[PDB]
């Protein structure tokens, strides 16, 4: 009975929270309603994980919306699954944080997050044995990047012992909404570093380009950006979701996945990403050398570059299991020099029967690999080189925030960066 | 008549004793329900099997039995399955958060918690006893209960039950048997603190299960069902001395005293045969000379290995069906002519041989196929060092870096329980090289 | 593409080997501690076989017989030419020796004094695995303070025009299956003393000319005789048939022939060297029959199959 | 060759086959070492309190 409390906060946050609720409703056999209609047990085994059961056989998904403008709120609640969620799980103010990671962190998001913690703790409080807590956010913005921060700093100091694991969506100026995101960038990730156990990075860079290169969108909207990210975000849970050889949770993917306590910032893939070939089947060779190419990455970060510290794998649908120990050993020792020395055994392969809507099978990658520090050190030289002449500073120092308290930022990820360099060098 | 009780810990303990339990209501003759027909004794007795069944009122044999996991959902499968019949709730042990495969959670955090409850369902069993003669542990390795409550478990009976014998069966971690990336640390962190605890520990190398299961009966990916019904074969034979009418190893104790000279290397290697397909109707019955050739093919030992770069201390052969002493020693005669069977200078060369006429019982509709005649054999060979050399060797390569050491410190194990466990397996594998080199 | 690592830099054998092996295109180096690999060159002193064989979804296999040093080690030699059954019945092919404690301190002084008192050849070489030649056993066992004695070939056959004495270098490669394949080309080495290097076609036209006979008649027939002895001897303490990792190893035999035509062992080398025209040949017979038979790639051998059970 | 202890029932049969002959930590010690790490996690914890009380 070890239920997970899912946050979503800000636009982003929001968005890409609504899209996973509709997905992973569909794969269990929930309708908008909250009623189920499936035709299968395992839909319903690991329901608890994710859902409450209100009287009348109704599931509750145990999720909790927060924004600090009722705008993107008002369209999950018009959206189509907008019925499903627990109506005093919306949480939201008037002000909005003008994509402001200081007013979604100190002024206008302190305001509202202890009513946050408030529906926290009654959902927490009905827990059987509580695993820990998902967000949903986007660290380019002011709620999900400086409230969303905020509340996981509040969450740890009432829940010390509880994992927390975030989906984390990365600026990118291909995908830009202002300048100032590489700020509230560099601000969340110190945060993350500190106080997640399990951060999935989504980075918004490699989601353009994989709607533009391969599934040959000339003009991508969040929509279809969503899309993947829908995909990546039912896929690293099915395993959390669903039983099998394999009946996971947050505390035991941590433990397998984190070496070291500040590198816990993820790479997911996914298989396939075919552009509308639809009903072409994909094999299992086909599968393990897609997911493991760095097209099908979300977070824009060539691995070749760096060196894989531990890998998840998880496939989906009915097929060979012999052959997928056969294809993924293929790739691992084919390329074992990608893959540390000193971390014996580092990749392990689930397989759930149930596959997603829409396919007959597909894999979902999550690394851990050091190429990460890509990520890091573009978001960091793009702060740098507003920085350095305090460009754009006056919108944070006019919510009491101090020129410190960047450098400070700056220098943070700068080590977070080196760290993963000596990990790679090992 | 001297009982018996069987603690199982963790997933792969409970998993693998609900295994040997239905096998051993199949060999003697007990319903799921508890009743034994075939017993005249209503409600009590002295018989062989009462070593490991006691008897109520009302004709139902309850096995000495208790199951003990940090999570509700493996033993659930008990309280559900087949045999819910048999034991009773005192005897099913659960909690709310498992170890999440780290040894310092489930000795020290989790198992600190739930230690003296356990003990306490331990005592109610002992207190059934006429004359216990020990314990029987099954668990794993790589597990965080496994591992980290066993641990803590086989220390407290050492206090408790300070005369009685400990013997394990121990769940050794193979790769290709789903397996989380910290279970050579778990797995030195356990045996350095459980050796001078347990008597006799049988290891049980899943890659050699997985093996004979993709070999032997033609399984293209095994399960943990497959495994733990071979298993489970495999630890009847090793208790059906306990359990039937015998001379031979008929009380723990006599299992150090035949099988462990040096009290440290008490790590015996098990070699069954013959393993046959039940998919296979045309069966070729295997002779005495063929099964115990077997007993020195390394793709029949449960820990892959090769004895004949290494001394024997002592082999004993149990035998189950039409086996007659006659033929064992004109196989043994043959087998010592061809095959490399060193003993050291400080033992006699002989094997110990022990026969039961009831042949061997297949699970119906299991995987094994029902023969004439199968043995297992139990030698203490250094040879088995190689595995201690294999998981001390990865144990090396993670810690050189310290990869996942935070998970222990912050349960609150310190950094040189490592190191300490390290250096008692370096002296283990010591002690192996100056006994069979 | 298959894997493969070294671990012995110092071997010109198989640093050859792996040269060819990168040159087929489909073999692929690693470094030195990886566990992914299909092959291990592996190196002379504490080979880890105990972790060979456990890579799921590899078949890995290694250029030594784990237990071969029995035969390659003077004093594991004698002791087991003397202990096997198989061997110690006959032996007319191996010097009478003893292994000497710094024990047969006894048996061969029982021996020796026998000699000494019929005035026979009482020459007898001391070596170990520094050496002594002497007619006085009081200086055999003071030069040694393991090591063994043995009869000193007091009648050695001379190639002429020279007076010189030789030896004969013998490689033998053993593959997976326990082939026993003897390399066509061996090599004499010459005293120079009453470019010290004869090959087998030389050595054959002067057998010819000068003792109307042929290498394969009057040498050859032991040779082959004495190597498939030695091999089928260990054969069930070192096959790896039924076990999880495979072993193929290169032998080198040494033989000494006497005024008779009479071949008789020396040693056995588990790590030798190779004739510097003869590397080429051999290392390619290498790959052909021990590595790519059992990792193949995408006509008369060099190589003779001895025969056996 | 020697057969020796041959034991026989209804059940089966024992005996030996020679080839050749030759040539504890107390309860308080227990609990001061799980008091000790807990006591270990208890300050770690207090450590991350203070850490976010600044
Ligand atoms: N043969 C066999 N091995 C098993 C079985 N179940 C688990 N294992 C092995 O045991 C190891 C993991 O230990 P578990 O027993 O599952 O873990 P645990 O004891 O429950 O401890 P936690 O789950 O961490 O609280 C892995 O190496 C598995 O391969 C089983 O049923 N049969
Ligand atoms: N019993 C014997 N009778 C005569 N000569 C002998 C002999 N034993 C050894 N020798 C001489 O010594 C040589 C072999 O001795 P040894 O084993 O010490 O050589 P070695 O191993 O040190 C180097 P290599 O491996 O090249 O032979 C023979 O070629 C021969 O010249
Ligand atoms: C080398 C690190 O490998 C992982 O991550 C890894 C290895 C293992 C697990 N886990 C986590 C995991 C979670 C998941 O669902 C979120 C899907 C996975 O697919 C293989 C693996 C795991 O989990 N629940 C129980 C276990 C047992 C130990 C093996
Ligand atoms: N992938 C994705 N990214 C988004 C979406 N909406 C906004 N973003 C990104 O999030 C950042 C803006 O943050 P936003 O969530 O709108 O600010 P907030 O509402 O104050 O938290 C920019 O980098 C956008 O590219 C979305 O629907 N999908
Ligand atoms: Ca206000
Ligand atoms: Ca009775
Ligand atoms: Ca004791
Ligand atoms: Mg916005
Ligand atoms: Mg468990």
């Amino acid at each position: 009975m070890r239920e997970i409390v899912h946050i979503q906060a800000g636009q982003c946050g929001n968005q890409i929270g609504a899209k996973f609720w509709e997905v992973i409703s569909d794969e269990h056999g929930i309708d908008p309603t909250g009623s189920y209609h499936g035709d299968s047990d395992l839909q319903l085994e690991r329901i608890n994980v994710y859902y409450n059961e209100a009287t009348g056989n109704k599931y509750v998904p145990r999720a909790i919306l927060v924004d600090l403008e009722p705008g993107t709120m008002d369209s999950v609640r018009s959206g189509p699954f907008g019925q499903i969620f627990r109506p005093d799980n919306f949480v939201f103010g008037q002000s909005g944080a003008g994509n402001n990671w200081a007013k979604g962190h100190y002024t206008e998001g302190a305001e509202l997050v202890d009513s946050v913690l408030d529906v926290v703790r009654k959902e927490s409080e009905s827990c059987d044995c509580l695993q820990g807590f998902q967000l949903t956010h986007s660290l380019g913005g002011g709620t999900g990047s400086g409230m969303g921060t905020l509340l996981i700093s509040k969450i740890r100091e009432e829940y010390p012992d509880r994992i927390m694991n975030t989906f984390s969506v990365m600026p990118s100026p291909k995908v830009s909404d202002t300048v100032v995101e590489p700020y509230n960038a560099t601000l969340s990730v110190h945060q993350l570093v500190e106080n997640t156990d399990e951060t999935y990075c989504i980075d918004n860079e490699a989601l353009y380009d994989i709607c533009f290169r391969t599934l040959k969108l000339t003009t991508p909207t969040y929509g279809d950006l969503n899309h993947l990210v829908s995909a990546t975000m039912s896929g690293v849970t099915t395993c959390l979701r669903f039983p099998g050889q394999l009946n996971a949770d947050l505390r035991k993917l941590a433990v397998n996945m984190v070496p070291f306590p500040r590198l816990h910032f993820f790479m997911p893939g996914f298989a396939p990403l075919t552009s509308r070939q639809q009903y072409r089947a994909l094999t299992v060779p086909e599968l393990t050398q897609q997911m493991f190419d760095s097209k099908n990455m979300m977070a824009a970060c060539d691995p070749r570059h760096g060196r894989y510290l531990t890998v998840a794998a998880i496939f989906r649908g009915r097929m060979s299991m012999k052959e997928v120990d056969e294809q993924m050993l293929n790739v691992q020792n084919k390329n074992s020099s990608y893959f540390v020395e000193w971390i014996p055994n580092n990749v392990k392969t689930a397989v759930c029967d149930i596959p997603p809507r829409g396919l007959k099978m597909s894999a979902t990658f999550i690394g851990n690999s050091t190429a990460i520090q890509e990520l890091f050190k573009r978001i960091s030289e793009q702060f740098t080189a507003m920085f350095r002449r305090k460009a754009f500073l006056h919108w944070y120092t006019g919510e009491g925030m101090d020129e410190m308290e960047f450098t400070e930022a700056e220098s943070n990820m700068n080590d977070l960066v080196s760290e993963y360099q000596q990990y790679q060098d090992a | 008549m001297r009982e018996c009780i069987s603690i199982h810990v963790g997933q792969a303990g409970v998993q693998i004793g609900n295994a040997c339990w239905e096998l051993y209501c199949l060999e003697h003759g007990i319903q799921p329900d508890g009743q034994m027909p075939s017993d005249k004794t209503i409600g009590g007795g002295d018989d062989s099997f009462n070593t490991f069944f006691s008897e109520t009122g009302a004709g139902k044999h309850v096995p000495r039995a208790v199951f003990v996991d940090l999570e509700p959902t493996v033993i659930d499968e008990v309280r559900t399955g087949t045999y819910r019949q048999l034991f009773h709730p005192e005897q099913l042990i659960t909690g709310k958060e498992d170890a999440a495969n780290n040894y310092a959670r489930g000795h020290y955090t989790i198992g600190k918690e739930i230690i003296d409850l356990v003990l306490d369902r331990i005592r109610k069993l002992a207190d059934q006893c006429t004359g216990l003669q020990g314990f029987l542990v099954f668990h794993s390795f790589g597990g965080g209960t496994g591992s980290g409550f066993t641990s803590l478990l086989m220390e407290r009976l050492s206090v408790d039950y300070g005369k009685k014998s400990k013997l394990e069966f121990s769940i050794y971690p193979a790769p290709q048997v789903s397996t989380a990336v910290v279970e050579p640390y778990n797995s030195i962190l356990t045996t350095h603190t459980t050796l001078e605890h347990s008597d006799c520990a049988f290891m049980v190398d899943n890659e050699a299960i997985y093996d004979i299961c993709r070999r032997n009966l033609d399984i293209e990916r095994p399960t943990y069902t497959n495994l733990n019904r071979l298993i489970s074969q495999i630890v009847s034979s090793i208790t059906a001395s306990l359990r039937f009418d015998g001379a031979l190893n008929v009380d723990l104790t006599e299992f150090q005293t035949n099988l462990v000279p040096y009290p440290r290397i008490h790590f015996p290697l098990a070699t069954y045969a013959p393993v046959i397909s039940a998919e296979k109707a045309y069966h070729e019955q295997l002779s005495v000379a063929e099964i115990t050739n077997a007993c020195f093919e390394p793709a029949n030992q449960m820990v892959k290995c090769d004895p004949r770069h290494g001394k024997y201390m002592a082999c004993c052969l149990l035998y189950r069906g039409d086996v007659v002493p006659k033929d064992v020693n004109a196989a043994i005669a043959t087998i010592k002519t061809k095959r490399s069977i060193q003993f050291v200078d400080w033992c006699p060369t002989g094997f110990k041989v022990g026969i039961n006429y009831q042949p061997p019982t297949v699970v119906p509709g299991g995987d094994l196929a029902k023969v004439q005649r199968a043995v297992c054999m139990l030698s203490n060979t250094t040879a088995i060092a190689e595995a201690w050399a294999r998981l001390d060797h990865k144990f090396d390569l993670m810690y050189a870096k310290r990869a996942f050491v935070h998970w222990y410190v912050g349960e609150g194990m310190e950094e040189g329980e490592f190191s300490e466990a390290r250096e008692d397996m370096a002296a283990l594998e010591k002690d192996y090289e100056e006994v069979g080199v | 593409m298959y894997t493969f690592v070294v671990r012995d830099e110092n071997s010109s054998v198989y640093a050859e080997v792996s040269r060819l092996l990168l040159a087929t295109g489909q073999w692929k180096r690693l470094r030195k501690d990886n566990p992914r690999f299909n092959l291990m060159l592996g190196e002379r002193n504490r080979l880890p076989f105990g972790r060979l064989g456990h890579e799921p979804g590899l078949v890995q296999l290694v250029n030594y017989y784990r237990g071969a040093d029995k035969l390659c080690r003077k004093a594991s030699l004698v002791k087991l030419i003397k202990t096997s059954p198989e061997l110690s019945e006959s032996c007319t092919w191996f010097p009478e020796s003893y292994v000497i404690y710094p024990d047969e301190r006894e048996v061969f002084l029982a021996a020796y004094n026998r000699r000494r008192e019929g005035r026979e050849g009482n020459v007898w070489i001391a070596k170990s695995s520094g050496i002594l030649i002497s007619s006085e056993a009081s200086e055999l066992l003071d030069f040694i303070d393991v090591h063994v004695i043995q009869k000193y070939l007091e009648k050695p056959l001379l190639l002429e025009p020279g007076h010189r004495k030789f030896d004969i270098r013998s490689w033998v490669l053993v593959d997976h299956l326990y082939n026993i394949y003897l390399y066509r080309e061996g090599v004499l080495r010459t005293s120079s003393e009453p470019g010290n290097e004869m090959f087998f076609e030389e050595f054959n036209q002067y057998l010819m000319d000068a003792l109307n006979t042929t290498l394969e008649n009057s040498i050859l027939l032991q040779i082959k005789h004495i190597i498939r002895s030695c091999l089928m001897c260990i054969e069930p303490a070192i096959s790896t048939k039924h076990l999880h990792y495979q072993s193929f190893q290169l032998f080198g035999f040494d033989f000494m022939v006497d005024e008779e035509l009479k071949v008789w062992l020396i040693e056995v080398n588990g790590a030798p060297a190779c004739a510097q025209k003869l590397y080429a040949e051999l290392c390619q017979g290498i790959v052909d029959v021990a590595i790519s038979s059992v990792f193949p790639l995408a006509p008369t051998s060099i190589f003779i199959k001895l025969h056996h059970h | 060759m020697e057969v020796i202890e041959l034991n026989k029932c209804t059940s089966g049969q024992s005996f030996e086959v020679i080839l050749k002959p030759p040539s504890d930590p107390s309860l308080e010690e227990i609990q001061k070492k799980l008091e000790a790490a807990e006591e270990r996690r208890k300050y770690q914890e207090a450590e991350l309190l203070k850490h976010l009380a600044e």
